[PDB]
């Protein structure tokens, strides 16, 4: 009986702890969309600014 | 059964009964656990009389009524005026009929087997119910703190208990038992306000004492340290306006009522404080799971809201156990309704459907098929 109670107990507070596991994968993901888009910003700007400076050398 | 019936859940407390439906955060009804008959006849001429009142109704007409409390020190004493605190749950607070929807009720540990039986009765002939279940209190707030493993201190009004739990188990040869609580320390507290100058001794009087007591009271670190301070300034003292309008100053008792629970020699009681309850009772355990409870140890119950309690208790628990184990005290903020969250919890469950008492199980088996259903 005490087993049942745990059990059915612990699938509750395991729902629970799946519940905090999807609101710190939002986190994560937002940590995830914010740094990729400053280190792919980062990035296009270096290459595009390393071709307007390969484009000064073409005469 | 239907699927969409949710099951109502009743906390049986010696101070407040409380009361809502499976699946709620919280209860939706708490009332004092008091039926109240009139002091003498005539009085209310117009007013609606009754042969008895319940609950608030009877809490505010405590100058005429005569106030009788059928739950004392965790145990049912008197099943008619039981039977009014369940009806007064069923139809004036939560509003519903007990036959159409199953019950699952609350009680202390070690309760007497004849109080289960008699409930069970009550449920299933006078009330009706298509089912009902029994559960301890303190199991029931380990569950509402998302434990199955732990040992909870669960501190009403009229009694404390320490109950050590693993993995749902709740433990007779480790539990131990406390006969003081909120009530002893209201008492406690009128007791040292008296000696202040500020007399207490009617029914009314104590209420105000125990306003008292749930807003300025708190559980000090240090009792010495605490006394010196109050002897040395006055900085702890505070202030509460009586329903008169009169203005008193409370001192020291903020700290000495409450640290009866650690020290019971205030009351000339020589029994156990709440941490040697707490701290005996694991040492009554298995030493293999005694780490666990260590690291689960759970207060809970209307007693338990005072500050500090929690640091007190953790540092009276690392003192007292070996240095090896990693103590924890756990006091969440709901803590007073975590007996009755716990049975929401337990009541709503799916796979919990086939733990209660069925009207049929009863019918076949009378009132002992909970020796065979509920713990």
């Amino acid at each position: 009986i005490a087993s049942t109670m745990a059990k059915d107990v612990r699938q509750f507070w395991s729902n629970v702890e799946k519940v905090v596991q999807f609101k710190q994968q939002s986190r994560l993901e937002e940590k995830r969309k914010k740094a990729l888009d400053l280190h792919l910003d980062f990035i296009v700007g270096q290459t595009e600014k390393y071709s307007d400076l390969l484009s000064q050398s073409l005469n | 059964m239907d699927d969409d019936i949710a099951a109502l859940v009743v906390d049986n407390g010696s101070g407040m009964c409380k009361a809502g439906f499976a699946g709620d955060d919280a209860p939706r009804a708490v009332f004092p656990s008091i039926v109240g008959r009139p002091r003498h006849q005539g009085v209310m001429v117009g007013m609606g009389q009754k042969d008895s009142y319940v609950g608030d109704e009877a809490q505010s007409k405590r100058g005429i009524l005569t106030l009788k409390y059928p739950i004392e020190h965790g145990i049912v004493t008197n099943w008619d005026d039981m039977e009014k605190i369940w009806h007064h749950t069923f139809y004036n607070e939560l509003r519903v009929a007990p036959e159409e929807h199953p019950v699952l009720l609350t009680e202390a540990p070690l309760n007497p087997k004849a109080n289960r039986e008699k409930m069970t009765q009550i449920m299933f002939e006078t009330f009706n119910t298509p089912a009902m279940y029994v559960a301890i209190q303190a199991v029931l707030s380990l569950y509402a703190s998302g434990r199955t493993t732990g040992i909870v201190m669960d501190s009403g009004d009229g009694v404390t208990h320490t109950v050590p739990i693993y993995e749902g188990y709740a433990l007779p040869h480790a539990i131990l038992r406390l006969d003081l609580a909120g009530r002893d320390l209201t008492d406690y507290l009128m007791k040292i306000l008296t000696e202040r100058g500020y007399s207490f001794t009617t029914t009314a009087e104590r209420e105000i004492v125990r306003d008292i007591k749930e807003k300025l009271c708190y559980v000090a670190l240090d009792f010495e340290q605490e006394m010196a301070t109050a002897a040395s300034s006055s900085s702890l003292e505070k202030s509460y306006e009586l329903p008169d309008g009169q203005v008193i100053t409370i001192g020291n008792e903020r700290f000495r009522c409450p640290e009866a629970l650690f020290q019971p020699s205030f009351l000339g009681m020589e029994s156990c404080g709440i941490h040697e309850t707490t701290f005996n009772s694991i040492m009554k355990c298995d030493v293999d799971i005694r780490k666990d409870l260590y690291a689960n140890t759970v207060l809970s119950g209307g007693t338990t809201m005072y500050p500090g309690i929690a640091d007190r208790m953790q540092k009276e628990i690392t003192a007292l156990a070996p240095s090896t184990m990693k103590i924890k005290i756990i006091a969440p903020p709901e803590r007073k309704y975590s007996v009755w969250i716990g049975g929401s919890i337990l009541a709503s469950l799916s796979t919990f459907q086939q733990m209660w008492i069925s009207k049929q199980e009863y019918d076949e088996s009378g009132p002992s098929i909970v020796h065979r259903k509920c713990f």
